[PDB]
DNA sequence: TGACGAATTAAGCAATTCGTAATCA
DNA sequence: TGATTACGAATTGC
């Protein structure tokens, strides 16, 4: 009745309206405002939504896979590569496609998307593409402004974005192969390229278009890659040496690739794709004891068991190296950051996230583990359930619990001094 | 249209067909209350009670409820006024235009616009005595309120005290809003922005919003 | 003025607003007191010096504590402590309304805020000074200054009361009246002046009746009266027109009574006096204020109480007078419908319920039976209860079925003796009761004469003086001045609001002792959590002595030893894993030690976490147990009075006001768990819960297994306190004061909640009992510790357990010795459910003995005993289904109607509704109501079930069965079939008769 | 001249029994 | 054409 229910009404039927591109905080406050005006008015139009399978399939349509013709009008394309499929929503979090979870994203990215979303309200969503810690802006789409400024203006924030192209057609063309391979040439990347974008001014809804052939092909052996700090990225070489490239470590462990075994893949005239959609512990072990017993999987990658060291905590304080413990104290002082952060952080927490294990796995190997400390440390490990013994990858963290107690010590008496 | 007789005044109702299966219960409910009813001079008179049972239900999405008709000078149609002198229509339509925009006009007529039943919960009332003929209406007005709302997707009552107990005089559950009278003293009404959450919820709920400037008279 | 002794306090609700005192004096002259009526706010120094407008008056409170009872979860030891201020604080009073941003309190009325910052009980005698008081009126003063007005108190002393109870009798062609068609033909009155003059009196409409009729009633020895000024009280019955009743009535209900009592009188009797005056002339029941200054019309008006449950939804309608004049209109309907819980509340049953008496057989023969009823005969004050209903009824129920009309009646020193028209009896001592009366009302208002008139006289007063009958079995006036005076209310105001508003004028008195305000930040968040520990029963028939030991008052005791209060929680640490939870463990023992804080284990919040602890505070007490000790003293003084008690009506009452008193301390906990409460504390109720699980874990471990011998007690385990270390002994082994030869053995069989059922190796219930006594005086000195007490209620013989909270046996009290009759007690079987029926209760007790005395004898050769129950079984419901004589009063269920049901679909309430369509009777939204199962006549039997629900037809009182209906005897036969199968032990045999008879798979335990 | 308020909202969980819809061979 | 489970409603015991 007051202009307070009105605003409140608004804001559901805006939150109704996004709703598959949502994540959970969204999901439960669309929630309570049902519940609440359900209370107030006695019936509502809307019910209490829970599931939200996300999906973005509006704004897409079938793959073209046969040349076809084109003509009218000017034409803006997109390419896209492959990786991991994001959604960024308004004032939103930073959600997965399909299985959409509060994916941890750095800390400049967060504060580029905020002054990126504070720059203008005109965005219905974005669509982020990942491969390897490299992340681009795949699509940026809008009702009232145009596919061009916001890409310059993005990029002048200090992240990149891949060069939009804008072309002019007048004359009945037939766009095929020989266009495709002249558009591949044209983005002038060698990113790996996948389907083209083709958009036209003044109509929202978006086409892509994709080629490929099929291939059989002999897989040799898995090996690691080194893609950064802690982190692997798997590799499957050709008995030919061809590079057969993969967006994720979900892909082999549920593609259920067998040692020395022939599959099928799709084809392109630069590098091909593995095709998924041919238990899960047999593929898992196998694959592990396959790339060799020192490793585990963290996630979606491939991490090292390695015995770390005071230089692995000194590196994300972003403070000088040292090997003094005195000395671990004074740069605290020297920087408000590292200070505000060691003092907000837990203990158990940092001390994890020096040695990089994951989250589950190390919580389901802690709850099953009797300990025996002494003033704040700990000096007796031992197990007490053999069950959590069948997964390998527990292993593997059990092989490394001393490092973590002598980080944990190392930790908790400088915590005792800093303050 | 069907025409069915009653023992007493106005000896004929004519009814819509959507009002089809409430009539013979009506019937029986009148003809127990016609005598004393009709002891007193009543604003409407007589031969319209029941003019509002002509207007289609299946068509309509918002119902605006009074709780009796104008003490004096009654037309049949709830909240009209044929010259535009009673305090109720002129305040709502000055509410309607500005919200509207509207600035220049003569007259203002809830009967008009697309989708929308203004309605009475008592179809009369003594000259000069409000709400006197309660006990006499009771059980028409129940039957008659529950079947509007059976079609229409928000009521929209006004009157705070007299709808106070709306929900259990309503069986199946309805979208509703109470809100102060127009007449109210002490300036309630300007502030309500009830047409605004009307759209609001008709909107919400799949349903075309009602084109509230449709009612002005020129 | 001086000395006076209130009797109600009311509103007036003009153009201008006050608050109306209505008192009596010594002689009897009845005194008015009006006061102006302010709306009030607590608000700070710093807002006192920054109101806009200067308020029109402010009294200083003194410095005030604030404290923020919101509850955060900490994840280490570095526990913030609470947010509290201290600041001086003012009450400003305001003839308006006002809105202002900061102000506390804010959750209290202001009746409450006028008693507790005034020093006025509502409930009070006094001694008032004419100082402080001004006359505007005969009869009706001024004050401004209620403080200093209200000064002294006096002791209580009596005086008188005015009363008028009243009924009505309408005429009906086939079914309930109409107010249009169908007039009032009888009026019956019960009068009490402050004189103490009791006066019966029936007005009879004469338009029904010719003149012939009446000239013979004339001569009969009745009064006619053509004007309303030639009536007087004094003659019994007087006959007029209808115009010169309502008059009579009119008159009646103006004058200022202090009770007006009906039953279900502001719906029906009332209604239809005003609806009918209004029709008839155009005149009104009119209302005036004590000084003259405001006029109302009587006008009915609804109530609707909704429920906090899911959906909310309408759950309780109650109907309501607007009288202005200090008078109070009670309708009995709805108290007893909110006080006691049985299958109809109509007043035949009732009456039934609450007038019976045990009568012995003196004389027989011919169509009559004489029986007599004295102190020697049921109990000490029924007799005299029996005979004072006796003075106006006319008929008697025998033996619960056979309704008899009185022939004579004789009122003795301490009973009754009546005769009867029933058939001959062969026994010596039946029972009596007040019930049903056999006659056709609509068939007599059909042909209508003198006769009938008379009769249906007599009935009407007869109705009319069960009003004050009723009025005295349950004490009102005693409940309403202790509610007044406990609750801080308004006498009109005792019986109609719940616990969450009656404990808010003690509450706001402890915070204004205790200079301490409460407020909340953040919302609240609603986490499931556990409650009582129900035992598993070990075997289901017993054959041994069993004693049954309960604590007093556990939940209340908890909090208050505990300290369980939301202001006192310094907070709660949770841990995700087990390395936290050992360090969180290690420093939390020694961060707060256990002398001074309490810390409580819990069940987590929620999934991810692994452990919760909550740290209570001791040094200070709080809110919540400060109130417990208060409504637990209430008790203790109720409890004390009964003790005393002799007669029946006396001890029924004390009873019920100690169940009150103990039903509000619980409801206090429940609030401290409940979601939309301004004392909600999750934290507090999950430790309560946790506690009390401690507690009889600790007193069954104690019991199981315990041994006497010699003149010494062995315990099963060490009597160590399960929270701390403490000072007592811990030794098991303890010296008792029973015969040395004595040797017994106890085991634990059952448990719910606060209570341990003991089995002894005995039969005999002397030694039981003395043994019982002398194991209770021994835990309450040695196992138990600081405010924990138990008690031994009984010794159980006979104990049958269906299952976790199902159990028959007979019951011996703590004061009772062999050579002394039992009591049978059913705990949830499927004979107190108010959804069974009648004949399967019937049955059941029938089979149940049967069973008890076969397996005395004892045969079982094969399976002698399952054969031999089917087959009787099959014949009895063979039997009644060919034969159908039952009727349908053995066939009727009964539920109650609301309006709060996800989906509106729902058969129940289409049910209901499409009954009050069809029908002119009403069933409102908290009123039970009848139903039984109906099928068309010529449908055989019926094995496969198929819809039910589409079956059920509501039974109202002017329902016949058709030629072409019968009872759906397959429903009711499957139900007690599916009880007596789980009784017994076979199980295929069992299956095989039930796929037999009905087509389908039993269910077992 | 043409309505507002009065008629400020409210205890918890554990266990059994019954009918009907929803899911599975 | 059955089996089995899941859910809502009613009523009772603490
Ligand atoms: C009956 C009842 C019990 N309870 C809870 C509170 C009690 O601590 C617990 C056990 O109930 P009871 O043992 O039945 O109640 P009590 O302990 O107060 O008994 P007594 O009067 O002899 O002292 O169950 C309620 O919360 N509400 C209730 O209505
Ligand atoms: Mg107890």
């Amino acid at each position: 009745t007051s202009s307070a229910d009105l605003t409140n009404l608004k804001e559901l039927l805006s939150l109704y309206k996004s709703l598959r591109f949502s994540d959970s905080v969204a999901i439960e406050k669309y929630n309570s405002l049902v519940e609440w005006g359900t209370s107030t008015y006695w019936k509502i139009g809307v019910q209490k939504v829970t599931n939200v399978e996300t999906s973005i399939s509006d704004y897409y349509d079938e793959v073209k896979n046969k040349p076809f013709n084109i003509d009218p009008g000017y034409y803006i394309f997109l390419p896209v590569y492959f990786g991991s499929v994001f959604i960024y929503s308004k004032g939103k979090n930073m959600v997965e496609l399909g299985s959409g979870n509060s994916f941890q994203i750095p800390d400049e990215i967060r504060s580029a998307c905020n002054k990126v979303l504070d720059s203008d309200n005109g965005i219905d969503f974005l669509r982020f593409v990942l491969l390897n810690n490299r992340w681009i802006m795949e699509d940026a789409i809008s009702k009232y402004q145009s596919p061009v400024n916001i890409f310059k203006l993005a990029s002048e924030y200090g992240l990149n974005i891949p060069n939009y192209l804008e072309i002019e057609i007048e004359e009945d063309t037939l766009f095929d192969d020989e266009l495709y391979s002249i558009m591949e040439r044209s983005f002038d990347d060698t990113f790996p390229k996948i389907s083209i974008s083709y958009i036209k001014l003044g109509e929202l809804k978006r086409q892509v278009v994709d080629f490929f052939k099929f291939s059989f092909m002999y897989i040799e052996s898995i090996k690691v890659d080194r893609i950064g700090d802690n982190i692997f990225i798997p590799s499957v070489i050709t008995k030919s040496g061809k590079k057969i490239l993969v967006k994720d470590v979900d892909h082999l462990i549920r593609s259920k690739v067998r040692e020395h075994t022939f599959v099928k893949v799709k084809k392109k005239n630069t590098f091909s794709i593995l095709y998924d959609y041919d238990t899960r512990g047999e593929v898992i072990k196998r694959i592990i004891d396959t790339i060799g017993r020192d490793y585990y999987v963290n996630g979606k990658y491939f991490s090292k068991v390695g015995i770390a060291g005071l230089k692995q905590l000194t590196n994300k304080l972003d403070i000088n190296e040292c090997a003094t413990v005195d000395e671990l104290v004074d740069e605290i002082n020297k920087s408000g950051t590292v200070k505000r952060k060691i003092k907000n952080q837990s203990v158990f927490d940092l001390s994890r996230e020096c040695l990089g294990y994951p989250e589950a796995d190390f919580i389901t190997l802690v709850n099953n583990m009797r300990f025996k400390i002494e003033n704040c440390k700990v000096v007796n490990f031992n197990i007490e359930n053999t069950n959590c013994l069948n997964n390998p990858s527990i292993e593997t963290i059990y092989g490394n619990f001393n490092q973590f107690v002598s980080i944990f010590n190392t930790v908790t008496d400088v915590k005792k001094r800093l303050f | 249209m069907n025409s069915v007789t009653i023992s007493h005044a106005p000896y004929t109702i004519t009814y819509h067909d959507d009002w089809e299966p409430v009539m013979s219960q009506l019937v029986e409910f009148y003809n127990e209350v016609a005598s004393w009813l009709l002891r007193d001079e009543t604003s409407p008179i007589p031969d319209k009670f029941f003019i509002q049972l002509k207007q289609p239900l299946r068509n309509k999405r918002v119902c605006v409820c009074g709780i009796d008709p104008y003490p004096k000078d009654g037309t049949g149609v709830p909240f009209e006024s044929p010259n535009f002198t009673k305090k109720s229509i002129k305040e709502i339509a000055s509410s309607i235009s500005r919200l509207t925009g509207v600035i220049d006009y003569k007259g203002y007529n809830l009967n008009i616009i697309d989708g929308v039943i203004p309605w009475n919960y008592y179809l009369s009332c003594k000259l000069g005595e409000t709400k006197s003929h309660a006990i006499y209406w009771d059980k028409i007005s129940k039957l008659l309120l529950q079947h509007i709302t059976k079609h229409v997707s928000v009521l929209y009552c006004l009157g705070k005290t007299d709808f106070s107990n709306i929900r259990a005089k309503l069986e199946s559950p309805v979208t509703t809003i109470v809100g102060y009278h127009p007449a109210a003293r002490d300036h309630q009404f300007e502030k309500d922005r009830s047409f605004e959450i009307i759209n609001v919820l008709l909107e919400l709920d799949n349903k075309t919003p009602i084109n509230w400037a449709q009612g002005f008279i020129y | 003025s001086m000395d006076v002794r209130c009797i109600n306090w009311f509103e007036s609700h003009g153009e201008n607003r006050f608050l109306y005192l209505k008192s009596r004096c010594r002689n009897g002259e009845t005194v008015f007191i009006r006061f102006p009526h302010y709306f009030y706010y607590v608000v700070t120094d710093e807002i006192y010096q920054s109101l806009s407008p200067p308020p029109f008056n402010a009294r200083p409170m003194g410095k005030m504590r604030t404290i923020d009872i919101d509850e955060t979860i900490s994840y280490n030891l570095d526990i913030k402590d609470r947010k509290c201020s201290v600041a001086d604080m003012w009450l400003i009073e305001e003839p308006k309304k006002r809105s202002i941003q900061n102000a506390t309190m804010d959750e209290f009325f202001n009746i409450s805020w006028f008693y507790i910052s005034n020093g006025i009980s509502p409930d009070g005698c006094y001694s008032l000074d004419e100082q402080y008081l001004t006359k505007i009126n005969n009869g009706c003063y001024h004050c401004d200054d209620p403080r200093n007005c209200f000064a002294k108190e006096i002791p209580r002393f009596d005086i008188p009361r005015s009363y008028l109870f009243l009924a009505i009798a309408c005429h009906f062609d086939k079914k309930f009246p109409s107010v249009f068609i169908n007039p009032i033909s009888h009026t019956s009155y019960c009068y009490i002046d402050l004189s103490g003059k009791r006066l019966l009196f029936t007005l009879i409409n004469e338009e029904m009746l010719t003149e012939q009729e009446i000239q013979e009633a004339v001569d009969r020895g009745c009064l006619r009266i053509q004007s309303l000024m030639e009536m007087d009280y004094e003659r019994e019955l007087v006959l007029c027109s209808e115009i010169v009743l309502l008059r009579i009535a009119k008159q009646l209900l103006e004058l200022t009574f202090d009770y007006v009592v009906t039953f279900n009188g502001h719906n029906f009797d009332l209604r239809y006096i005003t609806n009918r005056l209004e029709l008839l002339t155009g005149e009104k029941i009119i209302f005036r204020s004590p000084d003259k200054k405001e006029a109302v019309h009587l006008c009915i008006y609804e109530r609707n109480q909704s429920s906090h449950k899911g959906v909310c939804g309408m759950a309780n309608t109650t109907f309501h007078v607007n009288n202005n004049n200090g008078t109070i209109f009670f309708d009995l309907y709805s108290f007893i419908q909110k006080s006691e819980k049985l299958d109809s509340y109509k007043l035949d049953s009732i009456s039934k319920n609450a007038f019976s008496c045990m009568g012995k057989v003196l004389n027989r023969g011919v169509r009559e039976m004489t029986f007599i009823g004295d102190d020697t005969t049921d109990a000490k004050g029924k007799a005299d209860t029996f005979a004072k209903v006796l003075t106006t009824g006319n008929y008697v129920t025998v033996d619960e079925d056979i309704i008899c009309k009185v022939i004579r009646k004789d009122i003795l020193e301490n009973g009754f003796k009546v005769v009867l028209s029933c058939p001959t009896l062969p026994n010596d001592i039946y029972k009596l009761s007040f019930g049903k009366d056999d006659i056709d009302l609509a068939q007599m208002y059909k042909d209508y004469n003198l006769n009938i008139a008379l009769d249906m006289a007599r009935y009407c007063i007869h109705d009319a003086c069960l009003c004050q009958y009723l009025w005295e079995y349950y004490g009102v006036e005693t409940k309403t001045d202790a509610g007044a005076a406990t609750y801080v209310l308004p006498q009109s105001m005792v019986f109609e609001y719940r616990a969450s508003t009656i404990i808010k004028g003690p509450l706001l008195k402890l915070l204004l002792e205790t200079k301490t305000i409460l407020v909340r930040s953040e919302t609240k968040q609603k986490f499931p959590y556990e409650g009582g520990k129900v035992f598993a029963p070990k075997q289901k028939m017993f054959s041994n002595n069993v004693l049954i030991f309960d604590y007093n008052s556990l939940y209340p005791n908890v909090c208050i030893f505990g300290n369980l209060s939301p202001e006192t929680l310094v907070g709660v640490v949770v841990s995700t894993n087990r390395l936290e939870e050992e360090i969180n463990n290690q420093l939390l023992l020694q961060k707060y030690p256990p002398p001074r804080y309490i810390t409580v284990h819990c069940e987590p919040r929620l999934p991810n976490l692994i452990s919760e602890i909550a740290i209570f505070d001791r040094s200070i007490e709080g809110t919540i147990p400060r109130l417990l000790r208060t409504f637990l003293a209430e008790r203790a003084r109720y409890k004390k009075m009964l003790k005393q008690a002799t007669s029946s009506t006396e001890k029924a009452i004390y009873d019920s006001m100690q169940y009150t008193y103990k039903i509000v301390a619980n409801s206090v906990y429940g609030l401290m768990g409940f979601r939309n409460s301004a004392l909600y504390s999750y934290a507090s109720a999950k430790s309560c819960t946790s506690i009390g699980r401690r507690m009889i874990l600790y007193l069954e471990s104690v019991l199981n297994g315990a041994e006497l011998s010699n003149g010494m007690l062995r315990f099963a385990n060490t009597l160590s306190n399960p929270f701390y270390m403490d000072d007592r002994d811990i030794n098991p082994i303890v010296k008792t004061s029973l015969p040395i030869d004595y040797r017994f053995r106890f085991r634990s069989v059952y448990g719910d909640t606060d209570s341990v059922f003991t089995e002894i190796d005995s039969q005999d219930v002397d030694k039981s009992i003395e043994i019982a006594k002398e194991l209770e005086r021994l835990i309450n000195s040695r196992v138990l510790f600081n405010n924990f007490k138990i008690e031994f209620e009984a010794v159980y013989k006979n104990l049958i357990m269906q299952s976790k909270k199902k159990y028959t046996t007979m019951k011996y009290s703590a004061s009772s010795n062999s050579k002394s009759v039992p009591e049978r007690i059913n705990k949830g079987t499927s004979e107190t459910r108010r959804d069974v029926s009648k004949f399967h209760k019937n049955m059941i007790k029938t089979y149940k003995t049967r069973l008890s005395e076969m397996l005395s004898e004892g045969r079982m050769n094969s399976n002698q005993v399952c054969i031999d129950i089917l087959r009787s079984l099959e014949t009895d419901l063979r039997s009644e289904f060919d034969s159908r004589s039952s009727p349908l009063e053995l066939f009727m269920l009964s539920r109650m109607h609301h309006s709060n049901y996800k989906s509106a679909d729902n058969p129940n309430m289409y049910l209901v509704t499409e009954y009050n369509k069809n029908n002119p009777e009403t069933i409102e939204l908290g009123e039970r109501y009848y139903f039984a199962y109906i099928c068309p006549a010529n449908v055989p039997w019926t094995k496969k079930l198929v819809n039910i629900k589409t079956y059920e037809t509501i039974i109202d009182r002017s329902f016949k069965l058709g030629s072409n209906q019968r009872i759906f005897y397959e429903v009711y036969f499957k139900r007690l079939t599916s009880e007596i199968v789980n009784l017994l032990d076979n199980k295929v045999l069992c299956i095989s008769f039930f796929q037999r008879m009905f087509g389908s798979r039993p269910t077992f335990y």
